[PDB]
């Protein structure tokens, strides 16, 4: 599981 | 460039066809070439910049993570010659190009144009970010500076943003899980990057009840993201 | 060209990296310079070759229908002037230029070298293939001349491998397939691809029984793909 | 469904 950065 | 003969509106119109075929690199050509007109940018027109710019360098920093996961296995193994650092080198070179051209625009002349605190503090997430990636490949002798480049953009857009937006905003809120992730993984302070984290979701949560049904869909989406990241790293 | 400095075997490998990376420009490039240090391909280069060739053409043809289509809506609508056709040309520009390039290898000199049936039989169904890409866009007065070119590579290719190859061998399936979706989708005949996929699949299972274990899974992993339009189509 | 034709 990657650390989520803000995206879409 | 060689955008300079077309009219800024077919930049726009071609980007958001170009959105739509997945042309990520059409697409932040077309809006470096809208950039480079000299006008300042509407809130959609950032969006677009920002999602062909981050899909565009997307690839490449998941590209080079495959390669540099290569090359470490080749470096604990038989000797396959100077390929696989030469193709690493490659793509991180082509990275740091993607990197510097958002820079540029940045500098030349979206900052300091940018007065209100919606499009300042998203140019500066934006600067802190393009910093980060440079600084997800940087090992040489520039590395610190270029880790305090992403810092002190980032910090400047969160003085910003603390002042002049709700808690719930999603420009505070994505900044803050782009500062976290930033604390956690480029400047080795895992604990700053929980704290940040959790003081932005409890802030945010605090604040929903003054939002309507839209807003509050936004803001908790990005909240849901602050706390895929406290779960990971607790 | 670009790569005429790079060792043969290098760019092989890093075409596997490329792969790895999800890089298929970047493999494209690196296969069409080992294609033209001169030499012949073994069954894995052709293999690298169709891989990166195929996904570079596919990214630009699933583009191309997303622009096709938008530019067919707008003909029915508000006039938003020339950029749909404009940005729908560009994109069309870019992959008859694959096509081309692919084409180019194809004449220069791989076909003429290829003298067992598997290499053969591939390079032409290879050539189809890409005449059938030109095809696909085509819309003025050498679409026909596109249409038999594509149609006499796909036959030779199927003269050669009826003659050659036993009927669950990969390739002639794969021909197969191809050359039944070009009767069905360009030649306006979907009775021939119907009949041409029913009667591939046929004789494929009626010679499974000779094979080995991997062998028969190979098979009938593109018999079921044969299976998959003969469902769609009936 | 779209047809199919010789991928991976
Ligand atoms: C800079 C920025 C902030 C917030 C968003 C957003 O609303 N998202 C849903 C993306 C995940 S944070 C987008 C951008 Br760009
Ligand atoms: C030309 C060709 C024939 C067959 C294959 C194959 O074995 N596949 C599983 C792809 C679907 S036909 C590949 C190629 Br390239
Ligand atoms: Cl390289
Ligand atoms: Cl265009
Ligand atoms: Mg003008
Ligand atoms: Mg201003
Ligand atoms: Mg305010
Ligand atoms: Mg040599
Ligand atoms: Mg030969
Ligand atoms: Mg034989």
């Amino acid at each position: 599981r990657r650390r989520k950065s803000c995206q879409a | 460039g060689a955008m300079g003969s077309m009219e800024r509106a077919s930049l726009i119109q071609k980007a958001k066809l170009a959105e739509q075929a997945e042309r990520y690199e059409d697409m932040a050509a077309f809006m470096k070439g809208a950039v480079e007109k000299g006008e300042e940018l509407s809130n959609e027109e950032r969006n677009l910049l920002s999602v062909a710019y981050k899909n565009v360098v997307g690839g490449q920093r998941a590209a080079w993570r495959v390669l540099s996961s290569i090359e470490q296995k080749s470096n604990e193994s038989e000797e396959k010659g100077p390929e696989v650092r030469e193709y690493r080198e490659k793509v991180e070179t082509e990275l740091q190009g993607v990197c510097d051209t958002v820079l540029g625009l940045l500098d030349s002349h979206l900052i300091k144009e940018a007065g209100d605190a919606e499009s300042r503090v998203f140019y500066l997430k934006m600067k802190g970010d393009y910093y980060r990636y440079l600084a997800e490949v940087a090992t040489g002798d520039d590395k610190k500076r270029i880790i305090d480049s992403a810092r002190s953009a980032y910090q400047e857009a969160m003085d910003i943003s603390k002042k002049e937006m709700p808690p719930t905003n999603p420009i505070r809120l994505g900044l803050a899980l782009n500062f976290s992730v930033f604390h956690y993984e480029i400047a080795n302070s895992p604990e700053e990057a929980i704290s940040l984290a959790k003081t932005t979701f409890d802030e945010a949560m605090a604040d929903l009840h003054t939002l309507s049904e839209d807003s509050y869909k936004d803001s908790t989406l990005i909240m849901q993201l602050l706390r895929d990241n406290l779960t990971l790293w607790t």
